[PDB]
């Protein structure tokens, strides 16, 4: 019958694609270490006291 | 990605960037028409806006939340939360940990239950008890009232099913509205609001039938937002157990060979599932009952019919057996 | 790209925490669960670990069982006649320790 | 560039970290009994144990 040539217009409602909230990095021991640079093989040795016995 | 340090092989994979789509459409056209004869508007109609619009756009009105309930209810849900009436707490617990588990956004979230499943929250001894739920100035006791639970408030609607309970982001549904123009060719005609929907009224005088033919119309639209893989998961569904079925009024017999009995079915808590049971009967030739919960005794005698009701948590189905003694 | 690098990121530490040489896995027991973590308790002091600067993340999971425990939703089991367990659906402190819920981690630990 | 590393005792043995699971009795399939469509008919099931998780 009648025929309209009507454009294909695109919206955006604020349906965005659902993803998790990151809470890890905060919770763990970054950087106690920086000089990797400077040794060999990008290691570092920590070093862990020594205790004897009576 | 990932890769080595001091690895000789110095490839990147490149990443993707895809942008995903979906589409509103507009699909169903509510009405409610109506026509008087001129007799009838000329004597029977006194208050035509009290006797005729009032009704009409109260329909449509009705028309339109059955239209959203039928949105909600059917909606594609992966599994259903079965709610235990004895222990109703954990299924909503439950719920929001799915929500969760999806990223849902905690705000923005309707909970709407059903009359039985507010009902059993009412009954449920972790409100009533008051050492179960602190609030020693006991409200699901001495009001029937709970309101809150598991982090969700609770909206009471008779719309839904009974037993079914659905806990929803704003996301979830989207309904769209549209109010058709009156033409060139038509009568003059006035523009109603149904719960803030604006519909059109139009009256038309057809001199074939001498009468008068009303219509008070709407364009709808309605769509599930579903995720890119096609899952959904902005709504929650819920049920409420049913662990076994009985038929009101007992044993019970016919007044007659011809005459007929409407059965009723209902649940351990009280739910109407007539319309979900599958009725049979022993002895055939003496009774038949309907499927539709109609019993008819043609011969004399005794029948056993039984209701069978599968239950919203599956398994084998709850049987109910009542004995008719047909004159 | 900033977005990926960070969920990546945050899939490593992930990695990193999960992966690590566990020796035994204290069974939580839905029904009863705080001895589970009261049992975390006393086997990180029997190896004299510091008190301090302790972090636990729970999952999805666990977060919930600990909301549905009888424990924690029952106001006559615990004090707590606000009812957060129950009114809301929150266990934020148990065992001495504070509840961190990860959704990098998964659901049951 | 990034690096991590699981803080071990000198015997070996890790002290410091603690691990807890939550435990399952029961597993049960999303959906339940069915009945395909065709041959064709290709179901993708999801396990969830008692607790709920996708197992």
């Amino acid at each position: 019958a009648h025929i309209f040539v009507k454009p294909e217009l695109v919206a955006e409602i604020g349906v965005k694609q659902l993803q998790r909230e990151i809470v890890l990095p905060g919770l763990v021991w970054t950087n106690p270490l920086t000089d990797f640079g400077g040794s060999k093989n990008d290691t570092i040795t920590v070093r862990v006291p020594a205790i004897t016995t009576a | 990605n990932r890769r080595d340090l001091r690895d000789p092989d110095r490839t990147v994979i490149a990443s993707e960037l895809v942008e995903h789509s979906f589409g509103v459409t507009l699909d169903k056209h509510v009405y409610a028409a109506l026509k008087f004869t001129d007799e009838q508007r000329t004597l029977d109609i006194r208050d035509y806006t009290k006797q005729v619009l009032m009704p009409q756009v109260s329909a449509v009105a009705y028309e339109l939340e059955d239209y959203i309930a039928e949105l909600i209810e059917g909606a594609p849900y992966e599994e259903t939360i079965l709610i235990d009436p004895a222990d109703t707490v954990p299924a909503f617990i439950t719920a929001d940990q799915r929500m969760g588990e999806a990223n849902v956004p905690t705000d923005s979230r309707r909970l709407v239950v059903g009359s039985a499943v507010a009902a059993a929250l009412a009954k449920d001894k972790q409100f009533r008890h008051a050492d179960w739920s602190g609030d020693q100035a006991n409200a699901a006791l001495r009001e029937a009232h709970v309101g809150r639970l598991a982090g969700m408030n609770v909206i009471r609607s008779n719309a839904i099913a009974p037993d079914k309970a659905y806990l929803w982001h704003r996301t979830a549904f989207i309904l769209a509205y549209r109010t058709p123009v009156v033409p060139e060719g038509a009568k003059a005609g006035a523009s109603f609001s149904a719960n803030g929907v604006a519909l059109r009224w139009l009256a038309d005088y057809d001199y074939s039938q001498l009468g008068d033919r009303t219509l008070l119309d709407v364009f709808t639209g309605r769509k599930v937002v579903t995720e890119v893989d096609g899952s959904f998961v902005r709504a929650v569904e819920l049920q409420l157990q049913a662990s076994s079925i009985t038929i009101v009024g007992g044993a019970f017999a016919l007044a007659t060979t011809t005459g007929t009995k409407q059965l009723k079915v209902r649940d351990d808590n009280g739910t109407d599932v007539t319309a979900r049971c599958t009725f049979a009967s022993s002895a055939g030739t003496k009774a038949t009952v309907s499927a539709a919960g109609l019993v008819t005794g043609v011969a004399a005698g005794t029948a056993d019919i039984t209701a069978s009701y599968v239950p919203p948590q599956g398994g084998t189905a709850k049987t109910a057996t009542v004995t008719v003694t047909v004159p």
